[PDB]
């Protein structure tokens, strides 16, 4: 659940820039 | 293009909450059993 | 054109877990209510 | 839960075939 | 356009399906340990 | 949960308009 949690934040900030530059 | 990849990222996200639900769902279910065999 | 047909399938997919969400948050507050009265 | 199981495997492979199309 | 706000609006979805999963992780695990120290 | 509940419907909403306009 630590890795997952990670996993969870990276994927989730990634979206957030892509988001922004579309 | 980004619009491509912004939908990839969210389908990894998906798979994690999958993941997600699939761990509780047995958990829940052991912890049932468990209470049902006391 | 695919790409709307991608977020109509992951819009399928995310009901598909808050269906599964609500289900457990139900029975977990079944159990821990069951506790409590024991 | 086995119709669930079902339909997110479903929906997971027609979700990477259209991925893959566009 | 209408496309990338659908994209916005389930990535809130999705952003309380994660919410929720931590809410239940956190209940599912305090009854697995009451239980454990019963 | 009773909030929770209250934004899924909305954003389930709003995510439905929008695939219907596109
Ligand atoms: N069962
Ligand atoms: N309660
Ligand atoms: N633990």
């Amino acid at each position: 659940w630590e890795e997952w949690d990670k996993k969870i934040e990276e994927y989730t900030k990634k979206i957030e820039e892509l988001i922004k530059k579309s | 293009n980004n619009l491509l990849r912004a939908i990839e990222a969210q389908q990894h996200l998906l798979q994690l909450t999958v993941w997600g639900i699939k761990q509780l769902q047995a958990r829940i279910l052991a912890v049932e059993r468990y209470l049902k065999d006391q």
